[PDB]
């Protein structure tokens, strides 16, 4: 008996309530964003514990078929994820446990109480406080108390519960074949399809590091800077060669480090890119600004907006009685329906994050002919890079000039535009160390390799090295700072972020390669450039049906990782940093330390 | 629905093909083996309605040549097909806010579907060599599901109605033709005239003769014809040829 073409029946069989039961909860998600009631809560249970057992017994079906002399390609990728069960791996107590672990260990992150001790009554949350508290101040007494509150009272507690979950979470993956958990997590960088383009996890583990050592004069330079202004700024408290505590980054862990811009600004007396008085001139509201910016769409060469948008999304404020959230998101309901929920405001940021969210739009609306199980990005890293692309397309001043919101008869020159690249440099290579410390960390906490006392004792000690940030008061191994953050437990996988913004840069590049346009990377645009929506067409159709080191084919002719553009965008800011940092000695003496 | 499409029977009438090619709420309508301008010129014996609404993507499988889920399990159309097919949305009338599920169409069949070929089994489909008795299993599954269509669809997702005409050429006689052409009637001038075929020149005044309730139009000898009965008013006119000499 045959199972080649009996598998496509399955497939179609699957696929035809599929769709239909995915798009009955798109809708159903979509409706208690718009609006939150009671009612509106318990049928989203109703509709997702159906969701879920929809998908069991496809799975349970995909156990009989031989997954092993298939010959189509096509076939045998969309039932390799079939035979994924899911949670079905381990005991259904083990599987309660885990399942509650998770709950209480999100629970205890949701429930952050941390009171200042003068006061025993008055405690902050993750809402605008104690987090905004060290994020825009100039102090290091309040600072000092809210970070060792958060990381004494946030993570310690949850000490426990992560020990329990990692080796759980091991255990249920080693019984999927897999040698590891973040093996499970590095597939999605893993194709066993064509040769000359296969990929390993483990050619993951060692292309992600060597991406990693062409930007160290890039940083360290930065760092002296960042550690030279700093001296300027708070005297007396870090050594010229030490490196600086991370009470002063701006930010809970230091991802983002544009908080500091203003405060190190070179040129405070030159006014940065401001639209504000132009936007609201002519009274720019957000249907205007989305129509604009789908104007800009279109000049890239994007298929036309779909009609009815402009009907089901609700674009404008959710109003005063109707509850919902403000965080931005472009939905797609599937069967052709798309909306956005997004608390509109006028702000050139707000400006690109609709162009991202339309971004995301497009990408979606692009693999629509995708099979159900194919509508999804070739990686983690290309939604989020196609998304801001177009943010990073939107901030040059041609096409802001363009859109006749910049004077004709503006000065752009070097020091603004040195002024503008330090503050996008400060966003974008200001998390490249500390994330691939925290995803190298979890990765040898997933693996083992690290015995159960040089867990947090190694973190802090290796920290000091990857980024240079001093321990700023002693610890113990109670102590778990990678544990207070978001993506630990929900578990999310983080190495995304990685080569995200990278993909941005070589197809920033990439597509500026195939734009005739000369000069700096930065000023290069793609509006009015048709060319520079083939070339992304050719990819943004081809969806997860072609692996994606083929799909890194039609824009960058080099189908490996290789760091080209962190050195190419960055040259004049790094070219003007090495006249800056004449004096200063770059690097940091992991001997310094506050209290010693 | 389009598995159990509908078949209706034409004849006896005229078509008023006019109002139905100028309508611009039809969505498609593109046929070749005739032209829309020249449908109203010549006629068939009769034509075959069939009324479906199926989804907007499927539309364009409706052809000559053509194969898919539609194509070839739910409905086939022969190569040599003559006419054409109105589609139009419908999203507002078919479709409901809680879903219509009162469409099915075919998925699976053993044999693939003949042309101008219905097919109403339900017989439980199946695919692998498990002993099925009518019952889902392993791999035995069902030939026929059903359409969701909602408001919210998009394009190509909606429920469009879908009429297919299909002509018809036995040899008995024709039924369904196209309208006249009435013109006016003028006297007194030496004109041409086309009365039901009864072509030739001349001019036509008032005459007085009488007709059996049941002719047409009359002659005097010789097989010449010499009185017209217009169609219009059942009145008796006269022919006379318009004077010529030497
Ligand atoms: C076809 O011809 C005309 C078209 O309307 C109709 O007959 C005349 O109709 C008008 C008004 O519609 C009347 O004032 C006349 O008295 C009618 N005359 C005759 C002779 O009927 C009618 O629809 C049709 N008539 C016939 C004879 O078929
Ligand atoms: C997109 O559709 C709108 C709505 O009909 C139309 O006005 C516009 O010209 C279209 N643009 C393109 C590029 O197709």
């Amino acid at each position: 008996s045959t199972i080649e073409e009996q598998a496509k029946t399955f497939l179609d069989k699957f696929n035809h309530e599929a769709e239909d039961l995915f798009y009955q909860s798109s809708l159903a998600s979509w409706n208690y964003n718009t609006n939150i009631t009671e009612e509106n809560v318990q049928n989203m249970n109703n509709a997702g514990d159906k969701w879920s057992a929809f998908l069991k017994e496809q799975s349970t079906l995909a156990q009989m078929y031989p997954l092993q002399e298939i010959q189509n390609l096509t076939v045998k990728l969309q039932l390799q994820a079939l035979q994924q069960n899911g949670s079905s791996v381990l005991s259904e107590d083990k599987s309660k446990r885990l399942n509650t672990i998770l709950n209480t260990m999100s629970t205890i992150y949701s429930t952050g109480k941390v009171c200042n001790p003068d006061n025993p009554q008055e405690c902050l949350l993750l809402e605008p406080g104690l987090n905004e508290i060290m994020a825009n101040s100039l102090d290091y007494n309040e600072r000092l108390w809210a970070w060792e509150s958060w990381r004494s009272e946030v993570g310690k507690q949850l000490r426990p519960l992560y020990e329990e979950y990692v080796v759980l979470k091991n255990e249920m993956a080693r019984a999927n074949h897999y040698e590891d958990y973040g093996d499970y997590w590095r597939g999605d960088y893993e194709v066993n399809g064509v040769d000359g383009y296969d990929y390993s996890r483990g050619q993951l583990i060692e292309d992600v590091e060597h991406t990693f050592e062409e930007i160290k004069p890039l940083y360290e330079h930065l760092h002296a800077y960042v550690r030279a202004k700093l001296m300027n700024a708070y005297p007396s408290y870090i050594s010229p060669i030490g490196c600086l505590p991370a009470h002063l980054l701006g930010d809970m862990w230091g991802r983002f480090w544009t908080n500091l811009y203003s405060l190190t600004v070179p040129f405070g007396q030159k006014p940065n890119i401001d639209v504000t008085d132009a936007m609201v001139d002519q009274a720019w509201d957000a249907q205007r600004i989305f129509k604009e910016a789908e104007k800009f769409f279109v000049s890239v060469g994007l298929p036309n907006m779909t009609q009815g948008f402009w009907e089901n999304s609700m674009l404008t404020d959710p109003g005063n009685v109707q509850k919902a959230v403000c965080h931005p998101t472009a939905w797609d309901l599937g069967k052709g329906d798309f909306r956005i929920l997004m608390c509109t405001k006028v702000t050139m940021d707000d400006f690109l994050t609709a162009h991202h969210e339309m971004g995301h739009i497009q990408y979606d609306m692009a693999y629509a002919a995708q099979p159900f199980l194919l509508r999804n990005g070739a990686n983690e890293g290309f939604h989020e890079a196609v998304g801001e692309i177009m943010s990073l397309s939107a901030a040059t001043p041609k096409h802001l000039k363009s859109i006749g919101l910049l004077s004709p008869d503006f000065q752009e020159d070097n020091e603004t535009e040195i002024n503008f690249l330090l503050k996008q440099a400060l966003t974008i290579v200001g998390t490249l160390p500390f994330t691939y410390m925290l995803e190298k960390w979890r990765w040898m906490v997933f693996k083992g390799e690290i015995p159960k006392d040089q867990w947090m004792k190694k973190w802090w000690e290796m920290k000091r090295e990857i980024v240079g940030v001093v321990e700023p008061v002693p610890h113990d191994e109670t102590y778990c700072d990678p544990a207070s953050l978001f993506h630990v437990s929900n578990d999310y996988s983080f190495i995304r972020y990685y080569t995200r913004t990278l993909y941005q840069f070589q197809f920033q590049e990439a597509l500026c390669q195939a734009a005739k346009h000369e000069g700096p990377l930065h000023k290069c645009d793609i509006s009015n450039s048709t060319e520079a929506g083939q070339k992304l067409f050719n990819m943004l159709r081809l969806g997860k049906s072609e692996p994606w080191t083929l799909a890194l084919e039609n824009v960058v002719g080099a189908k490996n990782m290789n760091v080209r553009p962190l050195l190419n965008y960055f040259e004049p800011l790094f070219t003007w940093l090495k006249d800056q940092n004449k004096n200063s000695f770059v690097g940091w003496s992991t001997d310094w330390s506050p209290y010693a | 629905s389009v598995y159990a499409w509908n078949r209706k029977r034409i004849s006896n009438c005229v078509a008023d093909y006019s109002v139905l090619y100028n309508s611009a709420s039809f969505s498609t309508f593109k046929c070749y083996g005739v032209s829309p301008t020249k449908l109203n010129d010549l006629c068939f014996t009769n034509v075959y309605a069939d009324s479906f609404v199926i989804r907007g993507d499927e539309v364009r499988q409706i052809a000559p040549g053509q194969t898919g889920n539609i194509a070839d399990y739910n409905y086939k159309l022969p190569d040599d097909f003559t006419g054409c097919v109105i589609a139009w949305n419908s999203n507002n009338l078919d479709s409901k806010v809680g879903g219509n599920y009162n469409y099915l169409y075919r998925l699976f069949r053993k044999s693939n579907l003949k042309p101008f070929e219905r097919d109403i089994s339900t017989e439980i489909y199946q695919a692998g060599s498990t002993p099925c008795n009518g019952v889902k299993g392993f791999n035995c599954y069902f030939p026929l599901q059903s359409y969701g269509f909602q408001p919210t669809y998009g394009v190509g997702y909606q429920p469009y109605r879908v009429v297919v005409l299909s002509f018809e050429l036995l040899h008995a006689p024709a039924t369904v033709c196209g309208p006249k052409k009435s013109t006016n009637l003028v006297k007194n001038k030496c004109v041409n005239f086309n009365f039901n075929g009864l072509t030739g020149t001349g001019v036509l005044t008032e005459s007085n003769k009488k007709f059996l309730p049941f002719q047409q139009f009359g002659r005097d000898i010789a097989d010449t014809t010499d009185a017209v009965r217009d169609p219009q008013t059942l009145e008796i006119l006269d022919i006379t040829p318009c004077s010529f000499g030497g």
